[PDB]
Formats: C-alpha cells, sequence, structure tokens
RNA sequence: CAGGUGGUCAGGUAGAGCAUACCAAGGCGUACGAGAUAACUAUGGUUAAGGAACUCGGCAAAAUGCCCCCGUAACUUCGGG
RNA sequence: AAAUUCCUUGUCGGGUAAGUUCCGACCUGCACGAAUGGCGUAACGACUUCUCAACUGUCUCAACCAUAGACUCGGCGAAA
RNA sequence: CUCGAUGUCGGCUCGUCGCAUCCUGGGGCUGGAGCAGGUCCCAAGGGUUGGGCUGUUCGCCCAUUAAAGCGGCACGCGAGCUGGGUUUAGAACGUCGUGAGACAGUUCGGUCUCUAUCCGCCGCGCGCGUCAGAAACUUGAGGAAACCUGUCCCUAGUACGAGAGGACCGGGACGGACGAACCUCUGGUGCACCAGUUGUCCCGCCAGGGGCACCGCUGGAUAGCCACGUUCGGUCAGGAUAACCGCUGAAAGCAUCUAAGCGGGAAACCUUCUCCAAGAUCAGGUUUCUCACCCACUUGGUGGGAUAAGGCCCCCCGCAGAACACGGGUUCAAUAGGUCAGACCUGGAAGCUCAGUAAUGGGUGUAGGGAACUGGUGCUAACCGGCCGAAAACUU
C-alpha cells in the first residue's frame, strides 16, 4: 500500500496479460497519422519492468531493418489497444541488458 | 537494519561488520556490554535481528546468523536459552542505560543487555 | 596571513570571555539511603548501581 | 475575488487526460478549513482573512493560544495563516465560523501554490548559484570548485555588497505560478496539481488562484 | 543527443557514409539535436564513385537517435546508432531511398517525403 | 622523524617467478581519542548521450595487456623493422 | 623561407568545413656550405614537432558515494 | 609616490560600471513607391554563440545568429588557479667580436611559498533594547531579484508597383537560450540490498557459508541526492517623462507646440508580479493569556527570595543541520527502534526428493533474502526533574 493508491485507482487498467522479461509480445500502440487512427502493431522482446501500479513501465526490443528499436511504454496507458503475449521465456536476469550488445543467432532467448 | 548515515564505524565500512559481529558475539555471551553510545545505538536494531531468527528456529534461521556469527559457542546459547526466553515478547529484546563518560577522551558511554 | 597588528586589551578580552564551559544541570538521587546529585541523562543508571559517586 | 486555501502535499503521481497524455500531478490535500479571524480596514489596516488548518490535541497547544479560538467559537488547529485580498469590499462572503473546503477551485482553473522549499545545508558556489570552477587537470591546483575573483584591485579596495557566495540553501518562501488544475476531489478532499510543488512531502502548502491567468 | 563534433551515420544512397555535425540550426548557441533537427554537417567518408565527396558541406536532419525521447503520451523510442538523412533546401532527401527506420517525430516537423521513403516509420 | 643502512636464512596453495593474491612458523595492531551525511581540499570509485569539441600541448585519466595457433608491409648496413 | 629568412602568416601545391604550426616545392640565401665538416641514412630515443585509429569526466556540464582532514566535544598545546 | 620588493603579457573563474548603441524598443529627414536601406536624434532593461590557426592581444577564416558593440576598473582579478610568451643559470644555428662574450634575431629545457589579526563580503547564532512577563497572526518605511528574443500561419499575394518583388498595424500557434522549484517519468549515483563468479584461507569434513584481494571483479538496484528529466517564469493593465508629434495662443493686428494653460509619447523611470523586511531606536498594528505573593534595609523607579502565564536545558528523533538555530515527540504517547503486513528491488533459498556415469537440470514454490516508502501493534527507550521567568510615577 502507498499513500497515493486511492488516486490510482480508478486509472487503473483490468485485462493486461501477465508477461516476464524474456517474453516475446505483440503491442498493439495507437497511432494518429493525421485524422485517421490507426493501430500498429510492434513484436519483440520485453527486456524490462520497473513497477509501481500506474507508474510501472516496460520495454520491447526488435531488430527492425538491421537497426535495433527499443520502445518503452508504460502499462495502464490508454494508448495500448491490448496486449498479446505471443511467446512465454525462460531467462535467469530481470533486465536483460546483455540484449543491447548481440545480434543474429547469439540474442535468441529460449523456449520455456 | 538502517543503514548508518554518515561516517562509519572504525573508520571503513568493512570494520563495522566486523564490530556489530564482535559485539553481539559478546552481548549474548555475558549478557550485559559496556560500551561507547555511538556503537550502543547501533547495535540495537542489528542484535534484535538475531534474536528474530532465534525464535523462528529452523535450519534456515541457523544458517542466517552464522552468516554474521562466526562463534558457534554463542550460536547454541541463541538458540536454546535466549531464544525460547523471548517467546512471548514481540520485539524490543535489548535495553540501553547511559552510563558516566569516561577519562582520556570523554566519550559517553552506556550499557546495552538483554532485558531480563 | 599573518596578523598585521597586535590586538588591544579590549578585543583579546572580548573573544577570550566567550571561551567558557557550560554547566550542567543537576537532579536528586535517593538510592541506598543517601542523597546525591546526577544530571538527568544518568538518572536511570544511579537507580541501577552502574554510577560510582567516589 | 481571491480565493485561497491550507493544505499539505501528499507527494507525486501521474495520470492520463481525454487526448491520452500522461500528465504529473502533484496530490494536494486541501483539507477543511475555517475563518477564526477577520481582518478589517476600519479595525486593522487592511483586508484579509484567517484560515485554520489540521488536526491537534487540544493540551498541545498553550493558553495564549487557545484563548484567541475561543473568540471565535472554533477548535483548536495546528496551522494558522491570512489570505490577503484586495483592499476594499472585504468580508461579504466571509463570516467567522464557515467552512471552507475543496471544491472552491474548478477544473481546468489556475493556481499559484506558495510553500517552504526544501533544505540543502551550506552549499558552496556551484550549488547556490552554479557558477563553473576551474578545470579537473591541465595544472589547476586546489581549486576545482573554488569561486575564483570576487573583486577588483586597489580601485574599489572592497567586496561589492551583494556577491554571490557560499552560504545556506532552502527554507526559503518560494512561489510557483500558474499551475493547472487537473481534477479536484470532493470526496477525498484532494486537488490533483499539475507540476512541481514545493515543500518535503507533508509541508503545509496555501493554494491561491492566479492574478496572471 | 547531438552535438558539435558528433560523427553520425548516412541513412540514404547519396555515397556519403559518415557525416559530422558543425551546428545546430534552429537558434544561437543551440546544443542538442534530437529526431527530426537539421544538422550542417560534413562528409568524412564516402562510397567510391559518388555523388558526394568527402569534404563536402551540406545539410541532413537526424532520424534515429541513441538517445530516448519522450513522446507526449509517456512512451520513449531508442535506438541503437545515430542516423541522418541529407536533404535539399526544400526538406527533400537528396537520395532515392532511406534505411532503416526513422522516427515518428519526423512527422509533426513538415518532412513528408522522407516518411514516404522510409522502410518503417515509427 | 613517512628518508638512508652491507651480508646470511627464506615455508604452503595458485603462478614462468625472490612478481602478485591469500596463508604457515613467528611477529604485530606503532603511543592522542570520541563523534558527526556542511562548504572546500585531498586519495580513490562509477557515469546517460557525444568522443579532444578541452588545452600552449591528449597534461591527467581511459585504453591495450596473458598462453597457444594462423598471419605480417614500406624500407635495409640483410642482423633487423 | 631551414634548430639558420628581418620584411613574413613570402608565393604555389597537399592535408582540415576552417591550418601563422606540419609535409612537398620554388629561390628574391637581411645573415647556408664542406672534419667549428656538407648532403643522405636502416636501427635506436622518459628528446622536439604534426596527422590518424582506438579509448576516455580533458570538455559540452556537471551529479553521486566512501575515506583522510576541515567541523563538534575532552587532553596537550606552538608559529611567522 | 614606491629600490630595508607596488610580482609583469595572454587564458580560466567571478564580476561591476560608463554610453561614444551591435541586437531588440521610440522617432525626424531622405536622391523614403514597396521590401530593404543611408543618416541623425532619444534610449543602458536584458541579450551579445561554438570551432580552425597562433603563447598570443589583435587579426584572417568556418558554420551560424535577432546581434556576434566599444571601453574603464594596478592595459580589473597570480595571500583565486594556470605558466605557453617576455625576463636567470644548460645547449645550438645565423650574425658581430682576435678573445672572454653579445643580439626587441631564432630554437629546445627550465621550483609559482603562506594556518586570515583588522576592514569588506556571504551565512548562522548569543546578549540587551523595543517602559510589566509572555504567545500567535501581521501592515511595509525601505531594499533585493527578475527584465532577452526568434520562425511559421492568418490578415493578404491585399495596400505599393511597368514587372520582378512584396508590407505597416492587429490576431494566433510552436521554439532557442536563461532562471527557479520538484523527483511522477527517462537517466546518473548506490561501501549494513539481491544474485552470478575467480584465487586463497577458515568454519573438523561433505553440503552450506564467511574473512581478504579497489565495494576483488561482474549483472542489477528501492530511498536520498541529482539533470540529460519533469513543471512553471519573465505577462497584462496603469502613472510620470525622453526624442518627436501636437491643440489653444500672445508679446509681434500676421505667424509661432509656449511665455499663462492642456494633450499624445518607449524594453529607460515609478507602480503592478516574486522575495527579504519594525535593530524602521518614529523600534509599529489588531488580539489572547497570567493579571500574583513574601523578606530585609540606609524606606529607595532599593535589594533579595519564591511563583503564574510561558519558554529553555536534559530525553526520543527528523528529508532541519558545521556548532548553534529551526520542526516534530515525551505514556492522555505511534517519535525513533523492534515486530507484523503490504509496496518496491533481486530472480527461483536451504533441507528433502526425482532424473543423469557426471558437471548440472525438474518438482515442493511468483520461492528465499532485503534498507530508507505506507499502515497496524504499547514490546524497548522518551525517566520518579532541574534552571529561568510578571509593573514607581507624574502633567494636560
Ligand atoms: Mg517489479
Ligand atoms: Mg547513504
Ligand atoms: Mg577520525
Ligand atoms: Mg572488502
Ligand atoms: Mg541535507
Ligand atoms: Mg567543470
Ligand atoms: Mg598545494
Ligand atoms: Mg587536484
Ligand atoms: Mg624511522
Ligand atoms: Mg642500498
Ligand atoms: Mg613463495
Ligand atoms: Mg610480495
Ligand atoms: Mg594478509
Ligand atoms: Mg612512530
Ligand atoms: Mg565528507
Ligand atoms: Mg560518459
Ligand atoms: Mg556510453
Ligand atoms: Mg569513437
Ligand atoms: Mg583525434
Ligand atoms: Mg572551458
Ligand atoms: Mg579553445
Ligand atoms: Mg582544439
Ligand atoms: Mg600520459
Ligand atoms: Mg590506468
Ligand atoms: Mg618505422
Ligand atoms: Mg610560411
Ligand atoms: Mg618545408
Ligand atoms: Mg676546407
Ligand atoms: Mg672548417
Ligand atoms: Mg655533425
Ligand atoms: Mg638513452
Ligand atoms: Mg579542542
Ligand atoms: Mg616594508
Ligand atoms: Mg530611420
Ligand atoms: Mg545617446
Ligand atoms: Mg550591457
Ligand atoms: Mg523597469
Ligand atoms: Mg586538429
Ligand atoms: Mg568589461
Ligand atoms: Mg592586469
Ligand atoms: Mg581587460
Ligand atoms: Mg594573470
Ligand atoms: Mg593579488
Ligand atoms: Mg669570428
Ligand atoms: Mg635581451
Ligand atoms: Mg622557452
Ligand atoms: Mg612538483
Ligand atoms: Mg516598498
Ligand atoms: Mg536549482
Ligand atoms: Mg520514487
Ligand atoms: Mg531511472
Ligand atoms: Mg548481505
Ligand atoms: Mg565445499
Ligand atoms: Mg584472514
Ligand atoms: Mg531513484
Ligand atoms: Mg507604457
Ligand atoms: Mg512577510
Ligand atoms: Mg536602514
Ligand atoms: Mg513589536
Ligand atoms: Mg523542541
Ligand atoms: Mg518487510
Ligand atoms: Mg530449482
Ligand atoms: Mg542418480
Amino acid at each position: 500500500m502507498n499513500r497515493l493508491d486511492f488516486v490510482d485507482k480508478p486509472s487503473l487498467r483490468d485485462d493486461i496479460p501477465a508477461f516476464n522479461p524474456g517474453d516475446t509480445i505483440n503491442v498493439h500502440v495507437k497511432v494518429i497519422e493525421g485524422a485517421k487512427e490507426r493501430l500498429q502493431v510492434f513484436k519483440g522482446v520485453v527486456i524490462r519492468r520497473q513497477g509501481g501500479g500506474i507508474r510501472e513501465t516496460f520495454t520491447v526490443r526488435k531488430e527492425s531493418y538491421g537497426v535495433g528499436v527499443e520502445r518503452t511504454f508504460p502499462v495502464h496507458s490508454p494508448n495500448i489497444d491490448h496486449i498479446e503475449v505471443v511467446t512465454r521465456g525462460d531467462v535467469r536476469r530481470a533486465k536483460l541488458y546483455y540484449l543491447r550488445e548481440l545480434r543474429g543467432k547469439k540474442a535468441k532467448i529460449k523456449e520455456k | 537494519p538502517k543503514p548508518t548515515k554518515g561516517p562509519r564505524l572504525g573508520g571503513s565500512s568493512s570494520h563495522q561488520k566486523a564490530i556489530l559481529a564482535n559485539l553481539a558475539t559478546s552481548l549474548f555471551e555475558h549478557g550485559r556490554i559496556t560500551t561507547t553510545e555511538p556503537k550502543a545505538r547501533a547495535l540495537r536494531p542489528y542484535a534484535e535481528k538475531l534474536i528474530t531468527h532465534a525464535k523462528k528456529g529452523a535450519l534456515h534461521n541457523r544458517r542466517e546468523v552464522l552468516k554474521k556469527l562466526r562463534d558457534k559457542d554463542v550460536v547454541h546459547t541463541l538458540f536454546a536459552e535466549i531464544g525460547p526466553f523471548f517467546a512471548d515478547r514481540d520485539g524490543g529484546y535489548t535495553r540501553i542505560i547511559k552510563i558516566e563518560a569516561r577519562k582520556g577522551d570523554n566519550a559517553p558511554m552506556a550499557v546495552i543487555e538483554l532485558v531480563r | 596571513a599573518v596578523p598585521k597588528r597586535r590586538k588591544s586589551r579590549s578585543n583579546t578580552r572580548s573573544r577570550r570571555s566567550q571561551w567558557k564551559a557550560a554547566k550542567t544541570e543537576l537532579v536528586g538521587v535517593t538510592v541506598a539511603g543517601h542523597a546525591h546529585k546526577v544530571p538527568r541523562r544518568l538518572l536511570k543508571a544511579a537507580r541501577l548501581g552502574l554510577i560510582d559517586f567516589d | 475575488a481571491r480565493k485561497g486555501i491550507l493544505g499539505t502535499k501528499l507527494g507525486m503521481t501521474q495520470v492520463f487526460d481525454e487526448s491520452n497524455r500522461v500528465v504529473p500531478v502533484t496530490v494536494v490535500k486541501a483539507g477543511p478549513n475555517v475563518v477564526t479571524r477577520i481582518r478589517t480596514p476600519e479595525r486593522d489596516g487592511y483586508s484579509a482573512v484567517q484560515l485554520a488548518y489540521g488536526e491537534i490535541s487540544p493540551r498541545k497547544v498553550n493558553k495564549p493560544l487557545t484563548g484567541q479560538y475561543t473568540a471565535a467559537g472554533v477548535n483548536p488547529r495546528r496551522y494558522l495563516a491570512e489570505l490577503r485580498l484586495d483592499d476594499s469590499d472585504a468580508a461579504t462572503e466571509y463570516q467567522v465560523g464557515q467552512e471552507l473546503t475543496a471544491e472552491i477551485f474548478a477544473d481546468g482553473s489556475y493556481v499559484d501554490v506558495t510553500g517552504t522549499s526544501k533544505g540543502k545545508g551550506f552549499a558552496g558556489t556551484m550549488k547556490r548559484h552554479g557558477f563553473r570552477g576551474q578545470g579537473a587537470s591541465h595544472g589547476a591546483q586546489a581549486v576545482h570548485r573554488r569561486p575564483g575573483s570576487i573583486g577588483g584591485c586597489a580601485t574599489p579596495a572592497r567586496v561589492f555588497k551583494g556577491t554571490r557566495m557560499a552560504g545556506r540553501m532552502g527554507n526559503d518562501r518560494v512561489t510557483v505560478l500558474n499551475l493547472l488544475v487537473h481534477k479536484v476531489d470532493a470526496e477525498n478532499g484532494v486537488l490533483l496539481i499539475k507540476g512541481a510543488v514545493p515543500g518535503r512531502t507533508g509541508g503545509l502548502v496555501m493554494v491561491r488562484s492566479a492574478i496572471k491567468r | 543527443v547531438i552535438q558539435q563534433e558528433s560523427r553520425l551515420k548516412v541513412a540514404d544512397n547519396t555515397g556519403a557514409k559518415e557525416i559530422l555535425c558543425i551546428r545546430v540550426l534552429g537558434g544561437s548557441s543551440r546544443r542538442y539535436a534530437g529526431i527530426g533537427d537539421v544538422i550542417v554537417a560534413t562528409v568524412k567518408d564516402a562510397i567510391p564513385g559518388g555523388n558526394v565527396k568527402r569534404g563536402d558541406v551540406v545539410k541532413a536532419v537526424v532520424v534515429r537517435t541513441v538517445k530516448e525521447r519522450r513522446r507526449p503520451d509517456g512512451s520513449y523510442i531508442k535506438f541503437d546508432e545515430n542516423a541522418a538523412v541529407i536533404i535539399k533546401p526544400d526538406n527533400d532527401p537528396r537520395g532515392t531511398r532511406i534505411f532503416g527506420p526513422v522516427g515518428r517525430e519526423l512527422r509533426e516537423k513538415r518532412f513528408m517525403k522522407i516518411i514516404s521513403l522510409a522502410p518503417e516509420v515509427l
């Protein structure tokens, strides 16, 4: 419990799945290209959680066209439509920053 | 516990682990220790967290006390005598009483002891 | 830096009078039927025989 | 018509508005208040209204200050401060004993928040005024964080008054201007104020309506 | 964030492989260039037989930054290299196609041609 | 008195070693202390993004570092490099 | 145009986005020159000088942590 | 003036001031169509960038900018730093000298000492005053800080113009730099946190652990402190003027902004906004509390003693802090510790068992361990207490 939990309670979102670092994740982001309101899919390895309730973030990392991209979304953010877990992961760390220096077959997270 | 704000006892940060280990070995052995007052204030949350592992009594608690104390004779008297004596007291196993300061450096002194 | 001129008798006494010991407060203790005086911060150890009254 | 309230800072959190942007708010418990005294111009020389705030035990308040509440018919509070009004039409809407709550502010209004800044101790010149210091190498002997020169030469043979130097810092009355009110929660007595509010988490905070708008 | 002397990677087929920042345009004494900021730069490496040569002073807009950028929704974007696109003086790239992903901060800075030639706009 | 002073003996485990790290035999805690999150100085430690833009000058720091096996240029006094 | 060149940052080429320093040349050598040696030279340098790769709190621009002082209490107690 | 010593260029650091004004603000004239200018007057509030060369000042150059102002202050500033140059001793080249040696000719190397007494300055206290002793809230005499500006769109391709070109005035959006506050986010740090691991010694041994090797190294890391992060600020409206523009109007039957009288007029000045402030000795204002005794003497606006209101000291502490001060607490108590439960960090404990020849892997188990943040709980210490502290009158 915290002092500021009666403020965050109406702003939380139910139905966000359980995912840990190492889990391959699709993220459906609301995108405004002018006045269109489309939906863009971001597929990558979740590498980080930094908790706290309404202030909790997570970081996904993909390899786009020979160039690595990271995105640090907040959980409970209304610009994420829904998260859908693709592949569970079996890692030993909890922050997984060693993936920022490996490319190719050496950056393959296990399948458990 | 709460870390020491400001400079540590005895100079380095590694001497303070050995001082609070030696002062806890001597407190649980005799029952009453005369020392300087800033060391008695620093011993009081450290030594009461070892008595909490005595009240639980399992094997995992004995390995956790042996991470700090190296004297096995005082580990035995902590789990067979000190532990079950505080079996019905919810915390607060120690007491600090202030003594006259000492000649030579005017260091303020206090005694730290178990309750009964 | 050195002192340029020696301080006169009115400036070396106005400073030196401010170097002085502060007195402590004393309270009453009757242990073993003999009344003594200790500071209040040592009032517990007077009632436990930890204070040597010389 | 400058409204005001006394309150306690409760910390910071973030919230999301209708345009799906993130807004850093600072929770301020604009607690229940009471008047206890009205400064009229013909009696006191100016126009203001006292505001009493905070729960306190009735034994912790001494007899000179207890009797100032007995003349107003109010139980003793902890804090006590004045809201400065304009020089005319003093108290047509403030009475002695009136309960002021947090919903005198509307959603989307602006506030000016004044409190006491956190203390930084005896701070040097690179922290207090933002100097540069000499270099970290290339021969610089023992002057890596020192202020340098502080004056001229034989003309003028004095350091000017107002020369920026080292000393204590913090514990200053600091007013932050034009803060947006995101949400007033009348059920909890809480203003969600966008931005930063000066003070430690629990200090006294005067929330007044803005004049610059 | 890019200041002076920062060597960037070049993300089109003009012939330059590596530029070097001179100024950060858009104000006096501006220090940092983010995604979408125009750099006056100099070419320090070129592919042989290219359109541009070594030692040419050209303009370029930054399309990737290793340092994070706070978008107004709470999210961040972070790349593993710094990248620019050499441009004409009417905000159009000198090359004909763009390599690698670019940021969405190019969209509100009226760089409409580099988006439509990019493989993936994030 | 943080300086100087020739020769002899010289253990263990890792190591090429009289280096280095931890230990034996054997010594020693070396003679002002107790406290306390000030600035500043000193000796160390780490650092986002950039990477000599610092500056008289890459000063200082950082970096490279070991064993085995492939590989090695201009020039030359034919050894070298 | 030099460990020698005053005029001088001579002029021309190279390197840098920008080069009074550096390298290659010209010769108008204030005032080079053959054992007070001339012009070269592989190896070598805690030498002087210029460029580059790598790496870096040197810098943009500073932040934080530990320790020895500074600071506080007790003892002793100087100096210009 | 200084030889019984006034340390000299340039740079760094910190400034402060003048206006002979570089930018922004206000105007007259123009060989001023517009856009841009030339020139003169008024104006010092703020701003006036980063690199290449050189010891440089200066200067040329590069890329910008609204602009890259000129000067004083021992050519400001070495008891604040640097030490490349000049200006000791070494050495060399050119030149001069028969020679020792010489050169506003060149080149390489070449110790920068000091514990702040007084004034000045930046902070914080102790004492007394403020005609009784106290406590809370205050007015503001007078001071401080801050003061910068760009691009685009609309007005409008309108006014102007042969065309090319292209507005004044009003309105709106978004930035650069700069300053303050804060720690939600991103990011840095982390010396009593968690985990992996190397050498070695120890805990009798295996298992499990610890001491030491920069915190041994390495991957993380909540709090606190931070900026590279977040939020806000320099606004709007008034008053009195500069240059300049006027109206009414003579001396001077005309005319003239002026001699009587009255207007317009800018980032300057004064209010407005933020902050300090009654040691403002003219020591202020509105309120509330105590509103009371005893003794001696040379009977005094005399000395003491003892108290009320009240505060201080000691005690438990703090995100308050050099000491001191300030803020919270003292059993009618949640103030620090312990303890119990959350949050958060780490990432799957030990023991047992199962699979494998083994290193190791699965299960029991979102495990175990753990600090700062939040709430509960009367367990430990906040004590069985000392020291200060309240009034002559009189005149209208
Ligand atoms: Mg977590
Ligand atoms: Mg700490
Ligand atoms: Mg010490
Ligand atoms: Mg250690
Ligand atoms: Mg502090
Ligand atoms: Mg610096
Ligand atoms: Mg020194
Ligand atoms: Mg130093
Ligand atoms: Mg000796
Ligand atoms: Mg010798
Ligand atoms: Mg050996
Ligand atoms: Mg050795
Ligand atoms: Mg050893
Ligand atoms: Mg000795
Ligand atoms: Mg320190
Ligand atoms: Mg770094
Ligand atoms: Mg890095
Ligand atoms: Mg690099
Ligand atoms: Mg380089
Ligand atoms: Mg500098
Ligand atoms: Mg420079
Ligand atoms: Mg340079
Ligand atoms: Mg070196
Ligand atoms: Mg090194
Ligand atoms: Mg060679
Ligand atoms: Mg030349
Ligand atoms: Mg040459
Ligand atoms: Mg001859
Ligand atoms: Mg000869
Ligand atoms: Mg020779
Ligand atoms: Mg040699
Ligand atoms: Mg002393
Ligand atoms: Mg003299
Ligand atoms: Mg003009
Ligand atoms: Mg003028
Ligand atoms: Mg100026
Ligand atoms: Mg002004
Ligand atoms: Mg260079
Ligand atoms: Mg000046
Ligand atoms: Mg000078
Ligand atoms: Mg000067
Ligand atoms: Mg100097
Ligand atoms: Mg001087
Ligand atoms: Mg001769
Ligand atoms: Mg000479
Ligand atoms: Mg020299
Ligand atoms: Mg030296
Ligand atoms: Mg005033
Ligand atoms: Mg600040
Ligand atoms: Mg936090
Ligand atoms: Mg972070
Ligand atoms: Mg541990
Ligand atoms: Mg073992
Ligand atoms: Mg050992
Ligand atoms: Mg943090
Ligand atoms: Mg005006
Ligand atoms: Mg005030
Ligand atoms: Mg005055
Ligand atoms: Mg008063
Ligand atoms: Mg107190
Ligand atoms: Mg817990
Ligand atoms: Mg397992
Ligand atoms: Mg088996």
